């Protein structure tokens, strides 16, 4: 199998909704030890992230029934720490990728992709910071914080406001202020900074991702409406 | 979920996005 | 871990909709080589249903993939191929499980139960017979209707027409004449007969179960209609 | 898919069967 061959069955993988075997085939395409084009980035995105939303999905029903509910008690709560297993795993196979070859091997003129994956890394850790205690919580929350804090500096100086990926980067980053850090009003700075900063340059939009720009624009706005 | 919902692509129908965001 | 704790775990894992640990654990139910409740044997049959489901939409949606497309329709017939031994796995699976446990051990008086498995069985050879050519679907196909047929006679003679899983059974007895055996009229057959054998016996209603009883019997009237 | 598309048990809201029919 080449690597044309293994992103086909990516694409086969997620249409037919088989997101673990999109993940091993976009994980082996990382593995060839290239650079990921913009679909192999996003195939690989989309594949660990439904991946882990289904392990995240499944760990809030079984966190509520432990809350809710010898034996019993006993079965719940090593279930759920069989999920949370199973999450942690997914998240530490995502930035093994991140930290050993996407991150790694990035030019120096390739910030939109630097910024890509230290978002990625920031999401990861996330993911692992809500179901992580103590002080293994601590420590993921703080590797979640040094990723989007550098993803966001990148993208200040080199990338558009209106551009997408900087965009979404702020709606991550506002939403681990006020989810993980329970800090709302930095969560409303981060997230009312960038759309604001997007619409005063509105005729920087680009002809190609216009309709994400504004989208996620309104996911901003979405929650700040929330959250104010 | 309060985070981006959808992958920033051209080739994701902006219908499945709209979707994934409602 | 004891059987109450297996039957927790395939309670939570249905909650959580992990169904792969669902099946899994009622698999292990049944090799503990006794009988099943009425909840146990339900529980077994919604995790097979729901992994071998998945693999079903699966299988449709690359099939569909396969009829509308060098090295890209090798991969997508390859990944067809891959989804289609993971399906016989599963249906092969279940039938192990009723041939040499539950329809095995069943006693002489217990009708629904033998009915119930014989069900299944027809069941599983019938998602057989969805993906199988040549003389493996006529061999799959003609194990699908003795198990089907079986289990009609055994509902004739001992269960009211009422009775929701005498009902069920012709529901898909019917289909497997409509969508197997190209056989429009004895599905047609199949289905009106269940469906008025249960209206002229209305009577015969369950306090436990009229509810799925009423309910089967629009399913079967739904199928009338499309096929009329 | 024209088969049984619910579990027969009193257990599973009625419902849950009606959203699985239809
Ligand atoms: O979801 C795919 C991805 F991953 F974004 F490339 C699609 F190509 F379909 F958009
Ligand atoms: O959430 C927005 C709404 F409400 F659907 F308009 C979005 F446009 F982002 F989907
Ligand atoms: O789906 C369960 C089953 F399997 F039918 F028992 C429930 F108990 F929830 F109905
Ligand atoms: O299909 C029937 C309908 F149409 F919803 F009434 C059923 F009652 F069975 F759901």
């Amino acid at each position: 199998v080449d690597r044309e061959q293994l992103v086909q069955k990516a694409r086969l993988a997620e249409q037919a909704e088989r997101y673990d075997d999109m993940a091993a085939a976009m994980k082996n395409v990382t593995e060839l030890n290239e650079p990921l084009s913009n679909e192999e980035r996003n195939l690989l995105s989309v594949a660990y992230k439904n991946v882990v939303g289904a392990r995240r999905s499944s760990w809030r029903v079984i966190s509520s029934i432990e809350q809710k509910t010898e034996k019993k008690i006993e079965m719940v709560r090593a279930y759920r720490e069989k999920i949370e297993k199973e999450l942690e795993a997914v998240c530490q196979d995502v930035l093994s990728l991140l930290d050993n070859y996407l991150i790694k091997n990035c030019s120096e003129t390739q910030y939109e992709s630097k910024v890509f994956y230290l978002k990625m890394k920031g999401d990861y850790y996330r993911y692992l910071a809500e179901v992580a205690t103590g002080e293994k919580r601590a420590t993921v929350v703080e590797s979640s914080e040094k990723a989007y804090s550098e993803a966001h500096e990148i993208s200040k100086e080199h990338m558009q406001p209106t551009h997408p990926i900087r965009l979404g980067l702020a709606l991550n980053y506002s939403v681990f202020y006020y989810e993980i850090q329970n800090a709302p009003e930095q969560a409303c700075h981060l997230a009312k900074t960038a759309f604001d900063d997007a619409i005063a340059e509105l005729d920087t939009l680009n002809e190609d991702s216009y309709k994400d720009s504004t989208l996620i624009m309104q996911l901003l706005r979405d929650n700040l409406t929330l959250w104010t | 979920d309060l985070s981006l919902p959808f992958p920033v692509c051209e080739s994701c129908p902006l219908y499945k996005k709209l979707r994934l965001s409602t």
